[PDB]
RNA sequence: AGUAGUAACAAGAGCAAUGUGUCCGUCUCUGCU
RNA sequence: ACGGACACAU
């Protein structure tokens, strides 16, 4: 008998296995070198959906621009961008006049978030490309650039801290004609390695000021940065990401809360929803479904994807959802909230880290980079980059390429939402008066669309008139990852509904493990892992039993503190020997110390110090839970506060170092940004709890705190006159230094 | 735009649409549709970090030595309990390498072995041994600055992988896998009281499933896994220059409690200076085994087989002398590779947690646990298996073995194929599901659905085997409808 | 004192790049350069723990450890040592650091950990004191739903919450803002005592108090109570097809049992009107009945709950009515006059489609509680008189927006503005009665000029309110006074007595109909602790997605033993008590016209032979638990109310309420298997059928040998010998002849 | 050679987006019975 | 509030 674990299929429905199809026990797939080829080939199927469209040259960056807006009506199913500003404009218009008052609402809750939002919102993202280095940082480091660069160049207003006085600087600063940025250069030099005798290349990074120009300029910030996305599951092959930079974000931060605002509202739209909320939005829509029919009635819905969504949506089509949706409304606001689609119309992508490149005879390898690949002679790639290069080669620009259609990956995700579910919202019986209707739902460019007509062949029609009403907007439905069937089941963005939304336990699988904070924080993770499982996703109490045994397990192996009766032998089985031995109740010892698992299934919403908690000896207690810890931080109030967690609180060591580079020249400024949050958490103690508003600088506010508060002490008593004095003195004297 | 009245302008575009643009809806009947195209080419050869079915152990039952649970001296008390060791001789080449170099490779190991003295042995970097782990390989990284004078800088090459054909072995590995052995591999730790009834049912449900669940030959492999990777990313980063040599342990209990450590072989670890997650570390592994490769020659294309010992093997009659052989390549492994088979013991709640659900399905309907009946009552009530008489059923604990082995060889054959074409069929297995529901389903493009499935089935044999059995499904259900 | 601040302060200034950076970074840049890091990003923590920890030191710690720890264990490990600087505030410290202080450092008396974390505490002493009943296996109905993992404050919202949490913990940093309840004022003043001399930092004591203060909400799927007592138990309460009877360690809350009194009031009123005995049932189910393990009849004689169906439960008993109701919280107490309801489908003031419940009669209202009075004379949709007192003059003018949206006229339902979703975010029916309550309390000024002036006749002892704010003695707004002393209490506040008949009809010993069972308000609520109607005349866990499945999990095992039934003497087996709560769930008006189709469609099966339909048999046959009429009329689907949303069950095929599936040989009840019928398919799947239509035969699919198609409805004028083509339903078409 | 797979590693600079949801926290060594 | 982890879509 050969073993066929598909067979189970035969006596077990699809949906309720469906775990045994998710292979997320191995690695995901993984990207080995550059993004450059995906890039490219991201900018070529762009330009060539949209290739019958109309050709110009921008007057402000020079690049090659495509305007499929208004274009020929396609005449097959590939994919196409050909979406007619008309039919976006109807459906905006349906989308309002099924919904009254919905875009007023939306529009005047941004209204309101624009004038409270600070500059520092835009911290909260993820690695950013920073324009200053030609490089991708942090989100506040890059922010710190460029408010640096500015502030340098006299654009002042972001000074007042709110967003849209940063806003106003990014506008402006495109009028300055020599832009005077700081970058990073490095020093090499060939050293000797000690340890292996091998020539080896000291780098050390340095900054030095540079002059860009004004078209340069406005290349880098149109700028998106590219790579490829890491352990992506179900695909074969892979596909790039791009970051935009700082003077991009602002603006696509309140295009999308905007888009936030209308998708709240909207009955049809997948977001902001997610978990249980959207399962049950699901299902609502359902149930209302099958609500909203006579029993004369056929049913049926589209599982449905998109080809290639994010590069057949078009910015200039944002540009008129943008205008319409907004308006009636002020004009600074609409003009606001028009420039991240104009900023997208005119964007390029940085192509990379180039390629590696091989030399046979030298037996050398380099890697060339992104902005010396246009000097390269064509005989020195491999046929499929020769023909991406050669059909590249009209929009490249300063390393980057024009990319004028497009949205990007994720970059409007909610906008996108929106055009879907007017597409979702046309078909009202209402509205059509047809034999057919159409509902659903619609998240990113996954939908969920039911069906309801008289006939299979009204199914046919209405079917047909949603796919053309699609691709007149731009959107084109993968005609090989979409199927239909009648009402009962579908799958939603790896939901699967069959006649209710079964558990897929699989996706969850990367979670249940050691998480590698500290001791606690792990033992923590692990059982609020176990138990959320156990409500969300099905996962049984004997599993979850083998579930809690075996993390720890990975838990003992991991922080090496197997029971204090054990047999093994690790670094430090002889102290938790001598603990296990001197200690009268073994079962009030954490596992971190030798101790027995508390755990089962009753109390897995209990932390391990509070189950304990009872049974451990005064001793322990107290040595375990002593308020001098040395191992947390200790905040002074010299004299430091109590602690309260434990001594496996502690914090693993670093190491942020780069092979063979020196940077202190550069880790020097977060050192010295650090001392100043330092001395300014003294003298303001909720810094760390609240964020702290101001537009006064920091040694202001710290001199008038400290003044106010030496004089609050001497009515109270709480200091001497001589002290009052001295303070004030010292503040007298630091703003002698302060007015130098 | 602000002043934009519709003026039914989308019903005008759809008038002078095409009528070329359309979602033609193709109805989807599995009984007409054709099996999956597998490619063609060479047969596909075992690319396991480790040996499966034809691996080898020297054990030692009760290890009381000195250092025990120490690899090194586990590994040389395994050593000492076989003594019928003869000159190695290459009965087997790796045709694209350098054989004697293996050869070399092997006596420089035993030699250093014979003579050892710490815990932690690292072999000289000989010639051999440095050109059996790479060294040396890569060119020299240059800055393209002082790299503009070379006039052969030509672009790495980006090939696709070659096809390959499913072969037989891969089927007989999995059969393998879902056998039960003579030992507990999984070694659970202790849980807290039970005060719940909900506890105590879930105890006595653990309990079966551990008794199914532990001896399995799939454990053994998950437990020989996670040592493997543990003891190469302890040693790629702490041992960065050495050769390391790292034995293959495991440890087990047998069916009267007394615990026993096993050998498979030894790895010899290159320079493990990894920056990037897929960084590889290149290693020799060297495994025991009973099993002539010259039988199934193309499932060995990267192994150079030594021929190293005879044993005594006492078979149900008598004792015959069998030989002993090394199988020796290279192979190679990065960081996310071992961190993700440090934790192959979660596959083990995939099975389960599918398991319990068919036991809590039932459960709802016939109102009371179904645990006991399902594991007591042997009946055979899940198709598991094609014999040549037909579909086999078997019990809930042979779905248990066998859905464990499932992921477990998702976890040691982890490609993007595999990724590729899990969610591209689980398409199809769920429009013939909705045909089966009598909920007429319909396709749009089917043909293109089949050439996106079809072009994730290259070349892993595991990929291989499980389009065989979609194929193997398909020809059932269809026959199911006949 | 503060003076070692000013002076660190001093010694920062003197340094040029601290200077700059303190006088050129503002507040709000501050929050910008604090998250500057210029470093490699670390990556990966759990594989970066799985290869730290077999390093010697993994752990970085502070300098002080020098002088706590030693550097050399008992057994001789290092227990810490010196980093590669020179002048570093840390060392690296192995984990033997920490077990040696956790088994050798020094004994603390003053531990902080029951304190900070005594949420956790009182988690674990609601489980330790808790009691565990058995576990009973059945087809769990969860429903996702939003409900509370920290119940918070009752007083506070979490906003309020974290205010008074600022004013606590760091009280002259809270800016502009103020409290702004005398509940946050005491809640304020409470808290400070309690945390005076507090050596806890000051960031832990905020987040101990946001443990205590905030309501934290998640949406989860719960099957039964949903108060926060009963959902930190969740996952070992519930499972897929399992529920552990569970009651938490303590003293239940009075809101909680409030609620769930008044849900079980009401189930036990429903569930008695289709016995034959309504007195009888309700007293035999009103002794079993039990209430987080706490008897019913117990309950209901200490508690002041005012609701219509707890009163029907008392006056049966004997308890006192206090007859009254709630809206707001107020006590709405009846006079005179007798309404009943019926929903029906109104338009609102945003242009929504909305299907209220409004009471259609006259109702004589005394409506007064602890801070005024009213006396509201009413009907239907009509405010006539509302003589309105009062205590304070502030307090009168809100409780005029509270009668106002009690009254439900053609003039506050179009006179709303804003945005009022009577949704929520997952498509979640909220009630509508209380959102516009919630809506008008401060936005009144559409509720005071819309509503317009009516004229009166200057008679003393009464005042006027006008639409500005103006008390005046001419003219006032339609049907609303003032009063000065208004009505006098211990009349509305005494407990009366009354008397029930054997139709649950309460009247008092004048003979004032006071309630009747019509009256009872027909929702399904979520309770916040479980109910245990132990009885022969319940299932298990109520609710009406319970009922339609255990009704047809009851008739499939005792298929065997009602087929029996079925083939003779049919009229016993429509009479059972175990069809008798699924009546519940058909509308009132509705179930004599569904059992004189289904014992119509049943006699048609029995005298034509062959046509025995076992699926349909049991699909139809809780629908004729009912004494039937003789109404000959087709129906095509049964609407069943589940969660206020009507379910159509199809009389032919599959439906999302009733589905057969042939592949697993099971019927679906709404995504539940509720088992196999007999598995008699071979027998089954006849020709001709007779239990889909009243007086015609189904013969085969369609064929146009006799001419042009009907509907459902257009079989009226028919004759004998006469076949033809009819529209069954969900799309398709059967021959069908009309029978002798 | 090998890992691998559309481009790399085989030492000599380590390139992690957007949106949504859920969960947790608050600065010279290798031994899983 | 901030950070980390995981999932999904782009
Ligand atoms: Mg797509
Ligand atoms: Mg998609």
């Amino acid at each position: 008998m050969d073993v066929n674990p598909m067979l189970i299929f035969l006596k077990v429905p699809v949906q309720n296995a469906i775990s045994t199809t998710f292979p997320y026990t191995g690695d995901p797939p993984y990207s080995h070198g550059t993004g450059t080829g995906y890039t490219m080939d991201t900018v070529i199927r762009t330009h060539d959906y949209s290739s019958r469209g109309i050709w110009k040259t921008n007057s402000e960056t020079g690049a090659q621009q495509l305007n499929p807006i208004d274009g020929p009506l396609p005449e097959d199913n590939e994919p196409s961008g050909y979406a007619q500003t008309d039919c976006v404009l109807e459906l905006i218009e349906g989308l309002d006049r099924s919904h009254p008052g919905l875009f007023e609402t939306a529009c005047q809750e941004t209204i309101d978030a624009i004038q409270q939002t600070r500059v520092d919102k835009l911290t909260q993202g993820r690695q950013t490309y920073d324009w200053t280095l030609n490089r991708n940082q942090p989100a506040a480091t890059a922010l710190a650039n460029t408010i640096e660069v500015f502030r340098k160049n006299g654009y002042k207003l972001n000074e007042s801290g709110r967003l849209i006085d940063f806003l106003k600087d990014v506008l402006l600063s495109f009028e300055n004609d020599s832009m005077e940025v700081t970058t990073h250069f490095q020093k090499k030099k060939r050293i000797r390695d000690n340890h292996s005798k091998k020539m080896i290349t000291q780098r050390t990074i340095g900054k030095k000021r540079v002059k860009l120009t004004k078209k340069n300029y406005l290349i880098r910030a149109l700028t998106l940065n590219t790579m490829t996305k890491d352990a992506e599951r179900g695909k074969l092959k892979r596909r790039a990401i791009a970051t935009p930079g700082m003077q991009i974000r602002g603006f696509v931060y309140f295009v999308e809360l905007l888009a936030r605002n209308i998708c709240e509202r909207l009955e049809q739209s997948g977001l902001p929803v997610g978990g249980n909320e959207k399962k049950a939005k699901l299902a609502n829509v359902i149930k209302k479904m099958m609500a909203k029919s006579t029993d004369e009635e056929l049913s049926y819905t589209i599982t449905g994807d998109n080809t290639k969504w994010n590069e057949n949506q078009n910015p200039r089509i944002f540009l008129a959802m943008v205008l319409r949706i907004t308006a009636g409304q002020p004009e600074w606001f609409r003009d606001l909230l028009a420039v991240a689609p104009i900023m997208f119309s005119n964007k390029v992508a940085r192509l990379g880290r180039g390629y590696m490149f091989e030399s046979k005879s030298m037996h050398l390898r380099t890697q060339i980079s992104a902005e010396n690949l246009s000097d390269i002679n064509l005989r020195y790639f491999n046929e499929d980059t020769k023909k991406k290069i050669e059909k590249i080669r009209h929009l490249m620009v300063e390393g980057t390429a024009s990319l004028s259609p497009g949205m990007m990956m994720g970059m409007f995700n909610m906008l996108s939402t929106v055009l879907g579910v007017s597409v979702l919202n046309l078909g009202q019986r209402e509205i059509l008066k047809r034999t057919y209707w159409w509902d659903g739902l619609q998240s990113s460019d996954d939908f969920a669309l039911i069906i309801n007509g008289h006939f299979k062949e009204d199914i046919q029609q209405g079917v047909n008139h949603f796919y053309r009403t699609c691709k007149l907007v731009g959107i084109n439905m993968s005609q090989k990852k979409s199927y239909i069937n009648k009402t009962g089941t579908f799958e939603f963005t790896s939901f699967f509904y069959r006649y209710g939304f079964v558990a897929n336990f699989s996706m969850e699988l990367p979670s249940f493990g050691v998480a590698g904070n500290n001791e606690s924080a792990d033992m923590s993770i692990g059982t609020t892992v176990i138990k959320t499982n156990m409500i969300n996703n099905d996962l049984g109490p004997a599993t979850a039993q083998m579930a809690i045994q075996l993390f720890i397990k990975d838990y003992r192996y991991t922080y090496r503190c197997h029971r204090g009766d054990t047999n093994l032998e690790t670094r430090r089985t002889k102290s938790i020997k001598r603990l296990w031995t001197e200690t009268i109740s073994k079962a009030g010892l954490l596992v971190a110390d030798g101790g027995p698992n508390p755990y089962n299934l009753r109390n897995l919403h209990i932390p391990e110090v509070c189950l304990k908690w009872s049974l451990m000896d005064p001793d322990y207690r107290g040595r375990l839970c002593n308020p001098n810890n040395p191992f947390v931080h200790h905040m002074e109030v010299s004299l430091e506060y109590d602690a309260v967690a434990t001594t496996h609180s502690w914090t693993p060591k670093r190491n942020r170092s780069i092979l063979n580079t020196n940077q202190r020249g550069i880790l020097e400024d977060e050192r010295i940004y650090q001392k100043c949050c330092q001395v300014f958490e003294k003298f303001f103690p909720s810094s760390t709890y609240r964020r702290p508003i101001g537009m006064a600088s920091m040694l202001d506010a710290m001199l008038s705190r400290a003044r106010i508060d030496a004089r609050i002490d001497l009515e109270s008593g709480r200091i001497s006159s001589q002290d009052f004095s001295e303070i004030t003195n010292t503040c007298k004297a630091i703003e002698a230094l302060k007015r130098q | 735009v602000s002043s934009f009245k519709a003026n039914g302008n989308i019903e005008a575009k759809l008038g002078a649409m095409s009528e070329k643009v359309n979602a033609q809806i193709e109805s989807f009947d599995p009984r007409t549709i054709r099996e999956l195209e597998l490619p063609e080419g060479k047969f596909c050869t075992q690319r396991s970090k480790f040996l499966l079915m034809d691996a080898m152990k020297l054990s030692v039952l009760n290890p009381a030595h000195e250092g025990e649970g120490i690899p090194m001296k586990d590994a040389k008390a395994c050593l000492d309990t076989f003594w019928g060791w003869k000159k190695a001789t290459i009965i087997k080449k790796h045709e694209k390498g350098v054989n004697t170099n293996y050869l070399m490779i092997w006596e420089q190991l035993l030699e250093s072995i014979k003579e050892m003295e710490g815990k932690f042995l690292n072999l000289k970097k000989t010639n051999h041994l440095k050109w059996g782990l790479g060294e040396g390989q890569a060119p020299e990284k240059m800055d393209f600055e002082d790299c503009k004078e070379v006039p052969d800088l030509f672009q790495y090459k980006s090939e696709p992988p070659e096809k390959r054909k499913l072969a037989s072995w891969i089927q007989s590995e999995f059969n393998k896998a879902s056998e039960l052995t003579n030992s507990n591999w999984i070694e659970f730790d202790e849980l807290g009281n039970d005060v719940a009834p909900i506890e105590h049912i879930a105890s006595r449900r653990r309990n079966f499933f551990t008794a199914e669940v532990s001896q399995c030959r799939a454990s053994e492999y998950i437990m020989k896994a996670v040592y493997i990777n543990t003891a190469l990313l302890n040693s790629s980063c702490t041992a960065m220059e050495e050769y390391q040599v790292i034995p293959i342990i495991t440890k087990c209990r047998d069916t009267s409690g007394q615990r026993r450590t096993n050998l498979y072989g030894f790895i010899i670890k290159g320079r493990s200076h990894l920056r990037n997650d897929t960084d590889v570390v290149n290693f020799i592994s060297l495994e025991f085994s009973l099993t002539d490769p010259r039988n199934e020659i193309h499932k060995w294309e990267k192994y150079c087989v030594l021929e190293i010992g005879d044993m005594e093997i006492r078979t149900s009659i008598s004792t015959i002398m069998k030989p002993v052989y090394l199988y020796v390549r290279t192979n190679g492994t990065s960081k996310i590779k071992m961190k993700w088979g440090m934790e192959m013991r979660r596959c083990l709640l995939q099975s389960l947690q599918q398991v319990e659900s068919m036991i809590e399905a039932e459960s709802a309907v016939k109102e009371k646990d179904m645990t006991e009946p399902f594991f007591r009552n042997r009946e055979n009530d899940w198709p598991i298996g094609e014999s040549p008489q037909g579909i086999e059923k078997g019990t809930i604990g042979k779905v248990c073995r066998v859905l464990l082995a499932k992921s477990v060889f998702n976890s040691i054959y982890a490609s993007a194929q595999l990724e590729g074409f899990s969610a591209e069929s689980r398409k199809l297995l769920l429009l013939i599901q909705a045909f089966r529901d009598n909920l007429d389903p319909g396709t749009f493009d089917l043909k293109g659905l089949y050439e996106a499935i079809e072009e994730c089935i290259i070349n892993d044999p595991w990929v291989l085997l499980n389009a065989s059995w979609f194929n193997s499904f398909l020809k059932a259900v269809q026959l199911s409808m006949g | 004192s503060g003076m070692e601040r000013i002076k660190e302060l001093m010694e920062m200034v003197k340094n040029s790049r601290m200077r700059e950076i303190l006088t050129t970074t503002s507040v709000d840049h501050m929050a910008v350069i604090k998250k500057y890091t210029s470093g490699r990003q670390e990556k990966n923590p759990a594989l970066r723990m799985k290869w730290m920890m077999a390093m010697k030191y993994p752990i970085s710690a502070s300098s002080r450890i020098r002088e706590m720890i030693p550097e050399k264990d008992e057994d001789g490990n290092t227990l810490w040592t010196n980093t590669k600087d020179a002048g570093s505030n840390r060392v690296l410290v192995s984990p033997n650091a920490v077990t040696w202080w956790n088994r050798a450092g020094p004994v603390s008396d003053v531990v902080h950990y029951p304190r900070v974390y005594k949420m956790y505490f009182d988690r674990l002493e609601r489980l330790t004191h808790g009691t565990f009943g058995p576990v009973k296996f059945y087809n769990q109905v969860k429903v996702r739903k939003r409900v509370d993992i920290n119940p918070g404050h009752k007083d506070l919202t979490s906003r309020e919450a974290q205010e008074v949490i600022m004013e606590v913990v760091f009280p002259n940093e809270v800016g502009a803002r103020t409290l702004s309840s005398d509940a946050q004022l005491t809640i304020t003043k409470e808290k400070k005592e309690e945390l005076k001399n507090c050596k806890i930092s000051p960031i832990m004591v905020a987040y101990m108090l946001e443990r205590e203060l905030v309501r934290r909400t998640r949406f989860l799927p719960i099957a039964g109570a949903t108060s926060s007592t009963y959902v930190e138990v969740l996952h070992l309460t519930q499972g897929t097809c399992w529920e552990q009877q569970y009651t938490p360690g303590g003293e239940a809350e009075n809101d909680d049992l409030d609620q769930t009194l008044i849900i079980a009031s009401r189930n036990i009123v429903r569930r008695s009107i289709v016995a034959i005995d309504p007195l009888a049932s309700l007293l035999s189910m009103c002794h079993t009945t039990s209430i987080s393990s706490e008897p019913l009849v117990e309950i209901l004689r200490s508690n002041p709950t005012d609701e219509q169906a707890v009163n029907i439960c008392k006056a049966a008993l004997g308890i006192r009515i206090n007859n009254s109701f709630s809206f707001g919280g107020y006590n709405f107490k009846r006079v005179k006059g007798s309404s009943q309801r019926t929903e029906k489908a109104v338009l609102t003031g945003n242009l929504q489609t909305l299907t209220m419940t409004i009471f259609e009669g006259y109702e004589e209202f005394n409506v007064s509680g602890k801070r005024a009075s009213a006396v509201l004379k009413k009907g239907a949709q009509r405010l006539i008189q509302a003589i309105i007192g009062g205590r304070t003059l502030e307090d009168i003018l809100n409780l005029m927006i509270t009668l106002m949206v009690f009254s439900q006229e053609e003039k506050m339902l179009k006179a709303v503005r804003g945005d009022l979703n009577f949704v929520n975010r997952a498509n979640q029916r909220l009630n509508p009665m209380y959102q516009l309550l919630r809506h008008f309390q401060k936005d009144s000024s559409t509720l005071l000029k819309n509503w317009g002036t009516e004229e009166i006749d200057p008679i003393m002892g009464i005042a006027g309110i006008m639409p500005d704010g103006t008390i005046n003695k001419t003219q006032t707004l339609m049907g609303v006074r003032l009063s000065q002393g208004g009505v006098d209490e211990y009349s509305f506040n005494e407990r009366i007595r009354v008397n029930i008949d054997k139709y649950l009809r309460v009247r008092n010993e004048k003979g004032e109909l006071l309630i009747s069972p019509e009256e009872v308000s027909e929702a399904q609520g979520q309770e916040k602790l479980p109910i245990n109607y132990n009885s022969s005349l319940m299932w298990e866990v109520n609710g009406p997605e319970s009922i339609l499945t255990n009704t047809y999990h009851w008739i499939i095992k005792n298929w065997e033993l009602l087929k029996t039934q079925w083939m003779t003497d049919p009229t016993v087996l429509y009479n059972r008590i175990e069809f008798e709560p699924f009546q519940t769930l058909i509308p009132k008006g509705n179930r004599a016209i569904y059992s004189g189709f289904t014992r119509t469609l049943f006699q048609q099966m029995r005298d034509v032979e062959g046509t025995f339909d076992s699926i349909q048999i049991i699909k139809l046959l809780p629908f004729s638990a009912h004494p039937p009429s003789l109404g000959r009329t087709q129906f095509s689907s049964f609407t069943l109310n589940i969660r206020g949303a009507p379910l159509r069950l199809l009389i032919r095929g599959n439906s999302q309420v009733f589905n057969y599936n042939q592949m697993e040989n099971v019927i679906i009840v709404l995504g539940k298997s509720v088992g196999s019928p007999e598995r008699s398919i071979l027998t089954e799947s006849s020709s001709i059928e007779s239990a889909v239509l009243r007086g015609f035969l189904i013969l085969g699919k369609a064929n146009s040998k006799y001419g042009p198609v009907l509907t459902i409805g257009e079989l009226d004028k028919l004759g004998r010998g006469e076949k033809a083509n009819v529209l069954i339903g969900q799309g398709d078409t059967v021959l069908v002849m009309k029978r002798k």
